[PDB]
């Protein structure tokens, strides 16, 4: 130690491989033939959606902790709120509280754009194959 | 050699992303100020941030000037009928009234700073218009707007 | 009489109301993104 | 080094993951539902 602990880590990689190592066996039958060659295709949409996903999601990562947490030391710290932080307030919450009701109404009506453009990109693909 | 340098840099394709590196810089410097404390006078990566939006004021100057049509009053309405260009000059326009407000002392400080946090939201969907470039976010960007008359437009109900 | 009978009726048709509202935004795109 | 950062990880490959599923649950019965 701590070299046997890091070894062991780079086995939990390993085993996360194994499975979807698989799925080249997988296509010897007669539904995973087509099930997994989707894989595929799903995999250069699904990294590929992403490009215009981090433009929806993670402005709202910037915005908020702008609003809210205005006095942040400049640290690596505060980029991993940007990726993290939106993930988790699925329970979270002049005009100073306006600006908090119109970017979460914006963000209702942007959580329900990215996941009917998840939905979007599979419907016509699907019918061809 | 001089004659390469020169015809590089001129070619559109090459314009593309020589500027759009500048542009994702734009948006990467101002979601870094925005973390970094505000001050009575802007730091030195502020002080990069005004002058993007300055230059770039003047750059949407000449769209008008060296336009197609002559008139004066002509040379107006043709450059606004763009749902994509009427929709900018409000953001600078937003920028400027939030630099005003910033350079003043508290509680205009943070006000202007508040202009700052709805101008980075807009340079995300400002972005939409320069991914259309590409086979696939021509029809997905597109798609964005019919259905911008869906999702305000579903609402009534 | 039935005091709480009354919020057991409106919760029970805001769940046919929130599936409604989901399954009608999930409707207005699927004709939509064919012909384009 | 990075400790956090392997949470990170696999927590954001979980988001993409439980999307992967349920995008795939609501794939097998779209065709099947109109031959029939
Ligand atoms: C600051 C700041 C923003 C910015 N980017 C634009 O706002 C935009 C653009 C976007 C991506 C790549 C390149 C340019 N842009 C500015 C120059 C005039 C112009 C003309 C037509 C279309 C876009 C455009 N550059 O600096």
């Amino acid at each position: 130690q701590p070299f046997r602990s890091d070894g062991r880590v780079i086995y939990c990689v390993n085993i996360i491989y194994w499975y979807i190592r698989l799925l080249d066996i997988f296509g010897v039958n007669k539904y995973l033939g087509p099930y997994v060659m989707m894989i595929g295709k799903m995999m250069i949409d699904m990294m590929y959606f992403v490009i215009i996903m981090l433009v929806v999601l993670m402005s709202f990562g910037v915005a908020r902790q702008a609003i809210l947490f205005p006095n942040e030391e400049p640290s690596w710290k505060l980029a991993k709120n940007i990726f993290y932080m939106p993930y988790w307030m699925i329970y979270g919450e002049t005009g100073a509280w306006i600006v908090p009701a119109i970017m979460a109404c914006y963000l209702l009506v942007a959580n329900i754009l990215l996941v009917n453009l998840l939905i979007a990109v599979f419907n016509n693909t699907f019918f061809e194959v | 050699l001089g004659r390469k340098i020169y015809e590089f840099y001129n070619a559109p394709i090459v314009k593309f992303w020589f500027y759009t590196l500048a542009y994702i810089g734009y948006l990467m410097l101002f979601n870094y100020i925005v973390l970094v404390k505000m001050e009575r006078w802007p730091s030195t990566q502020e002080w990069i941030v005004i002058s993007y939006i300055f230059t770039l004021g003047i750059e949407k100057m000449r769209e008008i000037l060296m336009s197609e049509p002559g008139k004066l009053l002509q040379k107006v309405k043709v450059w606004l009928q763009e749902y994509w260009n009427v929709t900018d000059l409000i953001a600078i326009l937003l920028f400027s009234v939030g630099m005003i407000l910033r350079l003043q002392d508290q509680p205009f400080r943070s006000d202007g700073r508040v202009i700052y946090c709805v101008n980075i939201i807009y340079w995300y969907i400002r972005l939409l218009d320069i991914f259309g470039v590409n086979k696939y976010l021509g029809p997905y960007v597109m798609m964005i707007g019919k259905m911008m008359i869906d999702m305000m437009y579903f609402v009534i109900i």
